């Protein structure tokens, strides 16, 4: 297993490959739950702002909140039975 | 009432790697 993600670590990497490192944590993170698009979802998400996302870590009230929120925004449009 | 409001058409975040359609 790897170690989790702190502001500290986010800081050594550039501005660049910090969203990459982000994501890349949120992918196995948010696959326990929507596995379907988690990349998809971890995209947007990481995309919303560093600066929240580094509190949204520790934040496990909040984190289901956003993610709930971009699932719900996407039957909103339109739902397709991809497996 | 979605006080944010994503981006469905939003684009996944990992690396766009291997061209064509496979």
């Amino acid at each position: 297993g790897q170690e989790p993600l702190t502001a500290s670590m986010l800081a050594s990497a550039p501005p660049q490959e910090q969203k990459q490192m982000l994501g890349e944590r949120l992918f196995p993170l948010i696959q326990a739950m929507h596995p379907t698009l988690a990349g998809k979802i971890t995209g947007m998400l990481l995309e919303i702002d560093n600066s929240e996302l580094l509190h949204m870590l520790e934040s496990p009230e909040s984190l289901r909140s956003k993610v709930d929120e971009a699932v719900a925004v996407l039957q909103a449009h339109q739902a397709k039975e991809a497996a | 009432a979605k006080p944010f409001v994503p981006n469905v058409h939003a684009a996944e975040f990992v690396p766009s790697f291997l061209r064509g359609p496979a």
